[PDB]
């Protein structure tokens, strides 16, 4: 009686979707034609007889993407008129998506969202998948949010945004929309994620030890970590956390609710059962600086507070005798007015591999989702970048001329701005 | 330096001309040259505002904007918002302003509050008076404002010709108007006494009323004097075309 | 546009001597709202606008189907509504 | 979906259109008889993008071909894969122009353009969603020069939303083959940039020059300037009708190359391109075809490019490679080539991927830059009709059919003050 429903727009979120969507059906033993041949009502729903049908939604007004999905070997597992699919793209515009072309999409996409809430009856929330750096996800992403905000309420919604690289971009134009998509979402979002893909790369590099990845192998972990996350209500726990338990203990104050996470272990079979993968040295790689799945470095900042999910056979002894050493360590300090600053969740479900995949199996697994003070260089970066192309009207033209007003980049710019004061002025001690 | 012109702009407004003036009581105030620094430098007939402040005449002010437009006239205020500003910036009119500083707030920007001391957009050229304290208060400025309308109407003292026709619209929205009328009257320059405010209402109707059913309950015994020393039209009307009429005859004709 | 933390100030007061001048100059390079204008102007465009009114709606029902629309291509106008409604607005 | 339509005039249009027609026709498997006889199922999925379809199941493209003289059409029908084009949308004209500007613009293109504007009409208002036009012409001749930018002035009033290219081949000094080259190469200038939403020089100079460097053979002819044209011509769109790894249409192009609406003159280049005896030694790489893709020599005009800063640049994978890969490189080849990309825009390259070779090549990739050093070609344009126009030399027969000197001097005019705020950015700094 509990369930969540997950939104995917954009081609970066279709691309994410299918890729937690082979996970989930893989966990549950569901064949990829949604056939079986009481844990999976979390994320599906009983048909009467036979098929299960995921409660997920793909959204784009680019329709290669969809017409690949809709005849790969996934083709009668969604219900045909939940991908809903546009004609014309946004071409990496956010006013096209959020002004022009998105507007008559997202009735459709709001009927499709009443239609799936009027069958859960324990619904805990919905999860939203957008990458940050293009026109439709960001536009659409912005858009529903900001009419799920009004329609349901005190709902609770989470969004796994990827923002772009500090160096590494492949648009030219993505700080505008990445600006303006933050804008959007600081007021309308309970919990972002940062996801920007240079800290994975380095980490597929580093410990997968693939020297040519592609995305399927960062959606891989992206999957990977959204299982961990959600696993706690599907499995039984000696220590359980529910969604609507999050912003009672990593949210200090209403507008802060940006946290960057880390996976741990991540490691091939080829080397893998060498070591004897104790909790101990797991929790250690979780806090490494280097494995952080944001390119930010945690020790230019103070931590607010850190929630890590375990899985497997852990004890929770085992894992209190490794909280202390962290709080031993002198690289690692939290803030002045958190004593206390963990929150722990303890699962017996090892986690399941995909076959052909890069990660092996384990039994034990740890996923931290870490608030810290040291975020605020992504803002500050992106905001230079903003700030190099908006002094001489850059690209602004391919705004203005889709009916969004001249004065709408400066508000961005200054909620930018007050965000950076109010991260500085959190982090100072009493 | 006994003045320091400034652009300022409005919120959300027209760019106007800004001049801080230091000492009003400045012995010959060098207007020739302020005027050449401002480009106003042409003889203009003048409609000067007395009393002007905010008031229901919408329609009136219409009317009179249109006359200063056809007959190519400055309209001089207090600077303050009246509800002629719309006409004015339609109508591209130079609409000056003459207040104490110490009496007038600049516009805030983005203010969801408007004080009605504010200056209002439609002003393209604003004097901001002071004392050498920084003390000064309304009716001070009247002196500097007359002289300012009187070089404004004559132009460049090369143009040998007659100044342009100057005419006073008593308003009397605020009870500042006396010092203003008195200067009026002592320079011989015509003044319509227009209908909306309680002040104007009560002259019309004692023009009117015999001398025997005359009541003064508003009007002071010395404005009681001047209506007797000076040229006073009295318009009974808030018409659009009655004000304009008045308005364009007597920047053509002197009719006394 | 208010800056990070200010609740309000003024935003747009003081430049040098008219300087903007040159920079408005080289930028350079009104609505009529009847309601808002003087009651004779609203009374007589509301009576040629009655006046020649059928002109003006043969002019508008000539010209608003007139443009090639991609989106009403015969094809996906599922209800006599939808072509109404269109055929009711002008591009 | 998103489909385009083909309208090319005068002879060179014709003939690049000749050869256009031919690339796309083998690279869907069409046979010069309209049958399908391809081996892969993608080769069908999105053919609606430059075919039509008629009883029989043959194919149609949905091309119109105009000029002011039968001859070149009467001659591109004997040629292979001639009998495509439907005859119904064949237009001309008895008289012709005789390179003379005037005449294939105001006398004779006025008259006959109507008839041409009928059937593209007809083709436009049919198709599914519009995504635009491309527009093949000289700007070396007066019948083409002349009527093809009315007709693009034509169209722009009647699709105002809509997104135009043209692919246009101004006269180079070098090899002159029209002594009045730069009369109505000055005037169409004039006319272009008020109109085309993106333009794509092309120079025979640079073709010849590519030819006897690069690919080493003994004699060119246009056959094998026809043939790059159209592979560049194809690798842009290629995207649009294949799957990949990002997808990236026309107008996303158009919003992320164009700062300023009226700096959209690009050149291109193609690569790989390797000699018959030095295919072999070759082997095929990302940084192998990224070192050539920056080559100045393999650049589609005789402009240098390291004469100027790049303002925006892009690329257009084909093939399926990695991901990280090319976005490392995209890095690396902008960090050591500081000095010739504009500072105050970071991040000033567009990369994409589609997962769909070439016939008979493993990668390939279509290279568009937008750079400052384009200013050259619109130099010597206007000092060769500044040396000619003193003297009003050849001025009366363009003055003898209504024009005067004063859109002589407008156009002049006009040019000068393109060539001089295109490269006011070249010096700006932040
Ligand atoms: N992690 C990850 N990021 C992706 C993936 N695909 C695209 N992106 C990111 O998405 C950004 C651009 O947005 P896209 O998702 O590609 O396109 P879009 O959101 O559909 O917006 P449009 O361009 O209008 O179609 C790029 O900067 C990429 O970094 C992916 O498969 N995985
Ligand atoms: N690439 C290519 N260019 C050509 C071909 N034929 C002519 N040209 C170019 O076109 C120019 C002459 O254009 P022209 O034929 O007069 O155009 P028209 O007036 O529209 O017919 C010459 O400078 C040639 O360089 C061809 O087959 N291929
Ligand atoms: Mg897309």
């Amino acid at each position: 009686m509990r369930e969540v429903i997950s939104i995917h727009v954009g081609q970066g979120g279709i691309q994410v979707g299918n890729a937690c969507w082979e996970l989930f059906c893989l966990e549950h033993g569901i064949q990829p034609d949604g056939q079986m041949p009481d844990a999976f009502n979390t994320f599906f729903s009983e048909t009467g007889a036979g098929k299960h049908v995921p409660r997920a939604v793909f959204l784009d007004l680019e329709p290669t993407v969809i017409d690949e999905v809709r005849t790969g070997t996934y083709r009668q597992l969604f219900h045909p008129e939940q991908l809903i699919s546009g004609k014309e793209d946004a071409a990496n515009n956010f006013a096209r998506g959020h002004y022009t072309i998105g507007k008559e999409i997202v009735d459709l996409c709001l009927d499709r969202i009443r239609k799936l809430a009027d069958n859960c009856t324990g619904l805990q929330g919905f999860l939203v998948f957008n990458s940050v750096g293009g026109g439709t996800g960001s536009g659409l992403g912005s858009l529903l949010l900001e009419r799920l905000s009004v329609d349901y309420g005190k709902k609770s919604k989470l969004g796994f945004t990827i923002y772009p690289s500090p160096q590494v971009s492949t648009a030219v134009v993505e700080p505008y929309n990445s600006i303006l998509s933050t804008h959007s979402l600081l007021e309308h979002t309970d919990v972002a994620v940062m996801l920007d893909n240079e800290a994975i790369y380095d980490i597929c590099r580093r410990n997968l030890d693939i020297e040519r990845p592609t995305y399927t192998n960062l959606n891989r972990l992206i999957a990977q970590v959204i299982s961990s996350l959600t696993a706690s209500l599907r499995f039984d726990g000696a220590l359980n956390v529910d969604i609507t338990e999050f912003q009672t203990n990593l949210v200090p104050y209403p507008r802060i609710h940006f946290m960057l996470s880390s996976y741990a272990p991540i490691i091939s079979a080829e080397k893998a059962y060498h070591e004897q993968l104790s909790v101990a040295e797991i929790t250690n790689s979780a806090f490494e600086p280097a494995n952080m799945m944001a390119k930010c470095d945690p020790r230019h900042g103070k931590y607010m507070a850190c929630s890590m999910m375990y899985r497997g056979d852990v004890v929770p002894k085992d894992v209190n005798a490794s909280i202390a050493t962290i709080k031993t360590k002198r690289t690692i300090q939290f803030v002045d007015w958190c004593p206390t600053g963990f929150k722990v969740g303890i699962n017996y479900q090892p986690p399941t591999v995909v076959p052909g995949g890069d990660l092996a199996k384990v039994m034990r697994a740890v996923c931290m989702i870490s608030n810290s003070t040291a975020i605020a260089e992504v803002f500050s970066r992106l905001d230079h970048k903003f700030d190099l192309m908006y002094a001489k009207r850059a690209f602004v033209h391919w705004y203005v001329g889709e009916g969004m007003e001249e004065g709408e980049f400066s508000e961005a710019r200054e909620d930018l701005a007050a965000l950076e004061k109010d991260y500085e002025e959190v982090g100072i001690e009493t | 330096q006994v003045w320091k012109p400034y652009d300022f702009l409005f919120p959300a407004g027209r760019l106007a001309k800004l001049v801080k003036v230091f000492d009003v009581y400045f012995k010959n105030f060098p207007f020739s040259d302020l005027l050449n620094k401002l480009k106003l430098t042409e003889g203009y007939p003048i409609v000067n505002l007395i009393g002007a402040a905010q008031s229901n005449r919408g329609k009136f002010y219409a009317g009179l904007a249109r006359a200063c437009f056809n007959s190519e006239a400055i309209i001089v205020d207090s600077a303050i918002e009246t509800g002629l500003e719309p006409y004015v910036i339609r109508r591209d009119l130079k609409l000056v302003g003459v207040a104490p500083e110490n009496c007038v707030k600049y516009p805030k920007i983005n203010s969801t509050y408007k004080d009605p001391y504010e200056l209002s957009n439609g002003h393209t050229h604003l004097f901001l008076v002071n004392d050498k304290d920084k003390t000064l208060q309304w009716s001070q400025e009247t002196l500097f404002k007359i002289q300012l309308i009187l070089k404004l109407a004559e132009g460049k003292v090369s143009k040998k010709g007659p100044r342009c026709k100057i005419v006073n619209v008593l308003l009397a929205d605020t009870p500042n108007y006396l010092d203003e009328v008195r200067l009026a009257v002592k320079y011989d320059l015509p003044i319509i006494v227009c209908k909306g405010s309680h002040i104007c209402d009560e002259i019309i109707k004692n023009s009117k009323a015999q001398e025997e059913e005359k009541q003064w309950n508003l009007v002071d015994d010395e404005m009681q004097e001047l209506l007797q020393k000076g040229h006073f039209y009295m318009l009974d009307s808030l018409d659009s075309e009655d004000i304009a009429q008045y308005i364009h005859f007597f920047l053509t004709f002197t009719p006394y | 546009v208010s800056n990070f933390n200010q609740r309000d100030a003024e935003g747009v007061l003081l430049f040098q001597f008219g300087s903007r001048e040159k920079q408005i100059k080289r930028e350079n390079k009104q609505y009529i709202d009847l309601d808002k204008e003087e009651q004779r102007d609203k009374d007589t465009i509301n009576i040629l606008l009655r006046r020649y009114n059928k002109i003006l709606k043969n002019v508008f029902v000539k010209y608003s189907n007139t443009g090639f629309s991609a989106q009403f291509s015969n094809k996906n106008v599922n209800s006599f509504d939808a072509i109404k409604e269109h055929n009711s607005l002008i591009s | 979906m998103r489909e385009i339509v083909h309208i090319q005039g005068g002879q060179c249009g014709n003939q690049i259109g000749a050869k256009f027609w031919e690339v796309i026709s083998d690279e869907h498997g069409i046979d010069p008889t309209g049958t399908y006889h391809g081996d892969s199922d993608l080769q069908l999925e999105r053919i609606n993008v430059y075919y039509n379809e008629a009883t029989g199941g043959r194919y149609v493209p949905r091309a119109i071909l105009m000029d002011l003289e039968p001859g070149t059409m009467d001659s591109v029908r004997a040629g292979p894969f001639g009998q495509l084009f439907r005859p119904d949308n064949f237009v001309f004209g008895q008289t012709g122009a005789g390179n003379n500007w005037a005449k294939g613009h105001y006398t004779e293109g006025a008259e006959l353009i109507d008839s041409v504007l009928d059937v593209v009409r007809k083709e436009a208002e049919g198709c599914d969603c519009l995504q635009g036009f491309q527009i093949t012409h000289s700007l070396g001749g007066g019948t083409g020069s002349g009527m093809g930018t009315l007709l693009i002035s034509k169209v722009r009033e009647e699709y105002p939303d809509r997104i135009m290219e043209t692919f246009s081949v101004v006269p180079s000094p070098k090899v002159s083959d029209t002594v009045v080259e730069p009369y109505n190469a000055t005037l169409s200038v004039h006319q272009l940039v008020e109109n085309a939403d993106e333009c794509m020089v092309i120079d025979n100079e640079a073709l010849y020059d590519i030819c006897f460097r690069t690919l080493k053979l003994t004699t060119p002819t246009y056959g094998d300037l026809n043939h790059l044209v159209s592979a560049a011509m194809s690798g842009v769109t290629c995207c649009l009708r294949f799957p990949g790894q990002l997808n990236s249409d026309l107008r996303k192009l158009a919003v992320n190359l164009i700062p300023f609406p009226r700096l959209h003159f690009f050149m291109i280049g193609f690569a790989p391109l390797t000699s018959r005896g030095s295919q072999q030694y070759r082997a095929l790489t990302v940084p192998e075809l990224t070192q050539q893709m920056f080559d100045a020599k393999n650049m589609m005009c005789a402009a240098d490019p390291r004469h100027g800063r790049y303002l925006t640049a892009s690329a257009l994978f084909r093939g399926r490679m990695s991901t990280k890969e090319v976005d490392e490189q995209m890095l690396n080849v902008q960090n050591k080539n500081s000095s010739y990309f504009v500072e105050w825009i970071p991040n000033n390259i567009k990369s994409s991927i589609c997962d769909i070779p070439p016939k008979g090549l493993k990668m390939a990739v279509t290279f568009v830059g937008n750079s400052t050093a384009i200013q050259e070609m619109f130099k010597r344009v206007a000092e060769q009709f500044t040396a000619m126009f003193r003297r009003k030399a050849f001025l009366h027969w363009y003055t003898g059919e209504g024009m005067d000197e004063m859109e002589f001097t407008e156009a002049e005019s006009n040019m000068n003050d393109l060539v001089s705020e295109y490269q006011q950015y070249q010096d700006a700094t932040a």
